[PDB]
């Protein structure tokens, strides 16, 4: 066979320099092996050319053991990755290799991780809206049905807790398929991750799975880290593509994405950006977002989670991805320590799917009228402050009562958050929101406490608590 | 929509049975293609000169 | 003086200083052979290509490579001042480069270069390039040309786009 | 109709007969959309290029050893040793009449899938701006639609007016609104009333532009605008180029003798790419990690938007420039580039989005370098008294919590204020005409609306429209046509207003 064999020339970090003969060379994208002492392999990934035979490759593992002048075979292709049926229930890592100790993934195809996206003629509008089953997501910012949605947060705001509340309760009475695809988690989140989805019939070993494990958090280098995310989104496509299936993609975290691009842009002969970021940044972020949307086959609700550094939403790793997102659940820091599980933002988050005509006339008031309430109760507050609360008036009074009992109506105890809050998990329908909101807001409940309507369900668990605490 | 995709899939459909029976046909040595080649870059060499 | 060529400007101003020197009372011809020499006794040895890629050297081992290949090989004119000038200035490594860019002098203002189908052409060394490539172009389709993608590669894409 | 496929192939047969003349240089390295292109030396700058897997390139950093051009595609398809062909040209783009309908790319190439474009001429990117003696003043009016558009920072034909605002705080929906309101214009026979919109969609993605051309088609606005679909998909030459592509299409009809309306969406995505391609090219950087052309990047496509004389044609050329700030800091690094070379700026903040403002336009931060110049007679009666009204309520809004302490003069200015305030916002895809927003003007300024409730705005926007079109259809037939109000208009307007606060 014609085998593309190369000779390692330099090695320094992640990236390494490949020398092949002349016209022979491998293209761009291309996974190229090596043996090493061990049975696996060294998958590295052609980034660019710097010309003489050589193209600068960067590694997808560790690069310690390999000396000048060792063998570098290609395989002719990009990072092949298995896709179909037979990926559900298994760890895939950024390989396409199986993390699982459960044999070789038996798939009939495998399809490379380096794709392009869908086309301008290919994108088909939709204006649906996706129930998620908490308070503040059915009534300020409602999810897309096959939209893009974001999850924006901080460190230790509850970024993880969101993302695997809402795949106990809607992945998994879909009837698609999950595709769980974590890069730059934890270690032990990957482990708690796949023990929970086989106690709820999500991942079955001796039955039917309907769930993408994809490994790759930050134990790795950073070559494995940036294609952790274009790995796990080939086995998605596939399903709503070829089958078409209405799969969903979870990202956690959005961010490491960015980050990890950044990492190996120094040593591969690029100019720093922004606040030490990289050149192509709107480049790279881009062309992974646009191949995660609704074609004419098949939807793709991606549910990703964007980790804002320290705070800061003025970052570029954060700004940059709010424009390819449909609904985006901004988390704040200061909310998370007054106690409102979680910390769910009702002015700073927006959808498109928050119109009169998408959720109705009664649905658009009732969004309206909670926005303007909270908004008015911070302008007041900074007066209250200095003067005190002999200067607000009779309307003055009864809207600071009203603001504080709406906002901890919104914040009900998730299921997966049982161990910290020891309460169990209340679920909320669509209808059950939007009526139990309007009537806190005309005056039916304004003779109970704030304390009745904090860590609850709708209205009917709010009155409930009102008469047991009395007694 | 359906009269336009039928005719458009019996389009793409012919379009790549055609191209797949061009290529066959120059991988079998064919003797005519290979003397006009010749023939075409003598001609037009000549014309510009 | 200096010929249009370009070829390059900081890494290809090697071989063109010094052929302004070597142009002068009929000097071109000897340097063409002999720089020859200094390139096959220094790849295909395995003798004295110890001090090929080390940065050792220093005056002993770069001044004795200069007079060896110059005393009994074949150099009697300006050819030993072009090793002297490179070896003190770590530009040894590079010797196939600075050999093969004084050979391209010779073949532009003497002669025809480029290309066109299969093979080489013919590189004439008339005087226009109108009236010697009608005149070469039909004597090389005839003798040879075996003929054994360019055009396969154009026809299919022309029918892809209008579908 | 009777065998459609065979007329395509038959014209399509004979076309490659003359590609004989060799090509340029070939290549020497390639990555991240850089190519190293080792040859051509008859290449001029900004000239196209071809390579041999058929992306093309943009020379645009001619060196004396190599070449750098930056690809408009993958850098999967370029190798080191591809074969590299000149086209000869500079950078153009197709303009024309026959753009108007289909959505086109950086390139000029139609990606709605309806055929061909039948382009006229073919105009290059990087054109010169219009001098001194070619530019006249500008007095025709834009109308927008909006009530607090028209009245306040009034824009108009041949200025720039830029959209500054924050994340989801009415960027792109004070752009969609004026395009859409020229309907009662571009539907008529008069030519020097139309507007054709130049909406440019660059930084966004592909779910974006799919959803902004299905509701313009709807409502019969689709037909006289282009769109410039760019999405950041794509190689960092198409979206840095997308604002001179753009500006040269649209600047066809502003020499002829119509009218034409750009929207940047955004200016600061089109920042953002041209920094990408300059960093790669080996280039010194300078603040914020731009290149040292940052601000006449900018000040150079805004600049060719402006109104003609009578001599050149009559014609002229709006921009609207989307400029995405970070947190309300409007003194930024691209934000104050942006503010500084237009003629006028809207601020959108997100506090006043949430409290009712539909859509939030701050009337102390947003200005018009024009003034009433730019705007119709009829309207200017109206908008001189209320913007004295709306500058003294803003000042002494503090007094609101305390209504138990005001005087007599304290409060006439906040009934009179907030009832102002409530009647210009204005729902989304719902534009007014001139003369639907004159009628309702003077009835906040002259006193009309003082004694109707805070919550009764709503609804006294709808009655009074409804009322006046089939009661006194004369007098808002009238305001529409002459534009001005004589003496015998505002008698009218008087009665009929106070016969209906009444009821
Ligand atoms: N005046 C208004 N009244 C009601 N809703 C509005 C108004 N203006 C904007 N919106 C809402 O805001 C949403 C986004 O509007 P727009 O497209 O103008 O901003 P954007 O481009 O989404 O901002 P960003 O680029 O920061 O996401 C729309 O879905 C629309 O429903
Ligand atoms: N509904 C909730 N109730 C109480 N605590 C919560 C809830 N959701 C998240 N948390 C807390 O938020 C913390 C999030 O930790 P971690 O996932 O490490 O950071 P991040 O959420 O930023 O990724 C957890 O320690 C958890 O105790
Ligand atoms: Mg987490
Ligand atoms: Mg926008």
């Amino acid at each position: 066979a014609g085998p593309a064999s190369g000779k390692i020339r330099a090695v320094i970090g992640a990236v390494v320099d490949v020398q092949f003969e002349q016209g022979e060379l491998p293209a761009i994208l291309n996974a190229l092996t090596i043996d090493q002492g061990n049975n696996q392999k060294l998958v590295l990934e052609v980034a660019q050319h710097l010309g003489e035979n050589a193209v600068r490759a960067i590694a997808m593992d560790g690069t310690e053991g390999l000396v000048r002048g060792q063998t570098v075979v290609d395989t002719g292709a990009p990072i092949s990755v298995p896709v179909g049926r037979g990926t559900l229930g298994r760890i895939i890592n950024v390989v396409g290799e199986p993390i699982d100790e459960r044999g070789p993934i038996e798939c009939k195809q495998r399809n490379p991780i380096h794709a392009d996206p869908p086309s301008f003629v290919e994108q088909s509008t939709e204006a649906e809206v996706l129930e998620t089953g908490i308070k503040v997501v059915d009534l300020l910012a409602p999810y897309a049905r096959g939209g893009k949605i974001g999850l924006f947060g901080g460190a230790g705001v509850g970024k993880t807790v969101f993302i695997q509340e809402l795949i106990n309760n809607i992945a998994k009475a879909h009837g698609g398929f999950s595709v769980f695809t974590g890069v730059g988690e934890r270690t032990r989140e990957g482990n708690d991750l796949y023990r929970e989805m086989k106690e709820t019939g999500v991942i079955n070993l001796e039955g039917e799975s309907k769930v993408a494990l994809v490994f790759g958090q930050m134990n790795e280098p950073p070559g494995a880290r940036a294609r952790v995310a274009l790995t796990g989104l080939t086995i998605a496509e596939y399903f709503r593509d070829e089958e078409g299936q209405d799969v969903l993609l979870f990202v956690d975290n959005i961010f490491r994405f960015t980050q990890a691009g950044s990492e190996v842009s120094a040593l591969l002969g690029r100019i720093p950006s922004a606040v030490g970021y990289q050149p192509t940044l709107a480049t790279d972020m881009g062309l992974l977002q646009e191949r995660i949307t609704t074609t004419r086959k098949g939807s793709v609700t991606s549910v990703q989670a964007v980790y804002v550094p320290a705070d800061d939403l003025t970052d570029p790793a954060p700004a940059t991805t709010f424009a390819h997102l449909d609904a985006t659940t901004v988390l704040s820091r200061g909310i998370s320590e007054l106690g409102i599980y979680p910390a769910v933002d009702p002015l700073d988050s927006k959808s498109r799917l928050l119109d009169v005509s998408v959720v109705g006339q009664e649905h658009y008031d009732v969004a309206t009228g909670v926005q303007q309430t909270l908004q008015a109760y911070k302008s007041l507050q900074d007066i209250i402050a200095i003067l005190g609360m002999d200067e607000l008036s009779e309307q003055d009074k009864l809207t600071v009562e009203r603001a504080r009992k709406i906002q901890r109506f919104l914040s009900q105890p998730f299921a997966v958050a049982e161990v910290f809050t020891g309460i169990e998990g209340k679920l909320v329908r669509l209808k059950d929101t939007i009526a139990s909101f309007k009537a806190v807001l005309e005056g039916k409940y304004d003779h109970l406490p704030e304390n009745a309507f904090y860590m609850v369900g709708g209205i009917e668990d709010v009155v409930a608590k009102a008469e047991k605490i009395a007694a | 929509r359906y009269e336009a995709q039928v005719r458009q899939h019996e389009q793409e459909q012919l379009a790549s049975t055609v191209i797949s029976k061009v290529q066959s046909e120059l991988q079998n040595a064919k003797f005519q293609d290979k003397v006009l080649a010749q023939a075409v870059e003598e001609v037009e060499r000549l014309f510009a000169k | 003086i200096k010929p249009p060529v370009q070829l390059f400007g900081l890494d290809g101003t090697y071989a063109t200083a010094l052929f302004s020197a070597s142009a002068k009372d009929s000097s071109i011809e000897k340097t063409f052979q002999s720089v020859q020499k200094l390139s096959s006794t220094i790849s295909k040895d395995a003798k004295v290509a110890q001090v090929l890629s080390n940065p050792a050297l220093s005056l002993n081992s770069r001044k004795e490579v200069v007079s060896v290949l110059s005393k009994e090989l074949k150099l009697e004119p300006v050819v030993s001042n072009l090793l002297t000038v490179l070896a003190e200035n770590n530009r040894l490594s590079l010797f196939d480069s600075i050999a093969k860019q004084f050979s391209v002098l010779n073949d532009a203002y003497n002669g025809v270069v480029e290309a066109t189908v299969v093979s080489a052409k013919p590189l004439d060394s008339k005087i226009l390039n109108r009236l010697t490539k009608s005149i070469t172009n039909s004597k090389y389709v005839g003798p040879g040309k075996t003929l054994k993608a360019s055009k396969v590669n154009k026809l299919n894409k022309v029918l892809s786009e209008t579908i | 109709p009777t065998e459609v496929s065979s007329i395509l192939e038959s014209k399509i047969r004979g076309v490659s007969d003359e590609a004989n003349l060799d090509e340029t240089g070939r290549v020497l390295s390639v990555g991240d959309g850089i190519a190293r292109v080792f040859g051509l030396n008859n290449c001029q700058a900004e000239e196209l290029v071809e390579f041999a897997s058929g992306v093309k390139g943009m020379a645009l950093n001619l060196e004396p050893g190599q070449v750098g051009i930056v690809l408009f595609g993958s850098d999967r398809e370029v190798k080191e040793g591809e074969i590299v062909k000149r086209t000869g040209k500079i950078v153009d783009v197709p303009i024309g009449p026959g753009m108007l309908g289909r959505v086109v790319d950086a390139l000029g190439n139609p990606i709605d899938g309806k055929g061909p474009i039948e382009a006229t001429g073919y105009a290059i990117a990087q054109l010169k701006a219009p001098g001194i003696l070619p530019r006249r003043s500008v007095f025709e009016p834009m109308q927008t639609g909006l009530k607090a558009v028209d009245a306040l920072v009034p824009i108009g034909r041949g200025q720039r007016e830029l959209i500054i605002g924050d994340r989801q705080t009415g960027k792109t929906a004070v752009a969609l609104d004026t395009i859409l309101n020229q309907k009662r214009w571009n539907d008529g026979n008069d030519e020097s009333k139309k507007l054709y919109c130049v909406y440019v969609a660059v930084g966004q993605k592909r779910s974006t532009v799919a959803q902004l051309v299905q509701t313009l088609e709807q409502n019969d606005a689709m037909k006289y605008s282009i769109v410039v679909a760019a999405t950041a998909s794509e190689a960092a030459p198409l979206q840095y180029l997308a604002p001179f592509t753009a500006c040269a299409i649209a600047e066809w009809f502003r020499d002829n003798g119509k009218h034409a309306l750009i929207v940047y969406d955004d200016l600061s995505k089109q920042a953002v790419a041209y920094r990408q391609l300059s960093l790669l090219l080996r280039r010194p950087p300078g603040r914020e990690a731009y290149p040292g052309d940052v601000f006449y990047l900018h000040s150079r496509l805004l600049e060719r938007a402006a109104k003609m004389s009578d001599a050149n044609g009559g014609g002229s050329l709006t921009a609207l420039p989307v400029i995405e700030t970070q947190g309300g800091d409007v003194s930024a690094y691209i934000p104050t580039n942006v503010i500084s070379i237009t003629d006028g700026q809207i601020f959108l903040e997100a506090e006043l989005f949430y409290k009712g403002i539909r859509p939030a336009i701050n009337v102390g931060l947003s200005v018009s370098r024009v003034g009433s110049a730019a705007q119709v007679k009829a309207m200017k009666q109206v908008a001189g008294s209320l913007k004295l009204f709306l500058a003294q309520y803003r000042e002494v809004a503090a007094f609101a919590q305390f209504g138990s302490d005001l005087d007599a003069s304290t409060k006439q200015t906040l009934s009179r204020g907030e009832r102002l305030t409530q009647l210009l916002k204005q729902k989304q895809y719902s534009p007014q005409a001139s003369e639907e927003q004159v009628p309702v003007i003077y009835a906040g300024v002259n006193g009309f609306l003082d004694n109707i409730p805070i919550e009764r705005i709503p609804e006294f926007e709808e009655q009074f429209i409804a009322y006046l079109k089939a009661n006194e259809g004369d007098i808002l037939e009238a305001i529409r046509t002459k534009g001005e109000l004589s003496s015998e208009l505002l008698d009218k307007l008087k009665s009929a207003t106070e016969t209906f606060v009444a009821t």
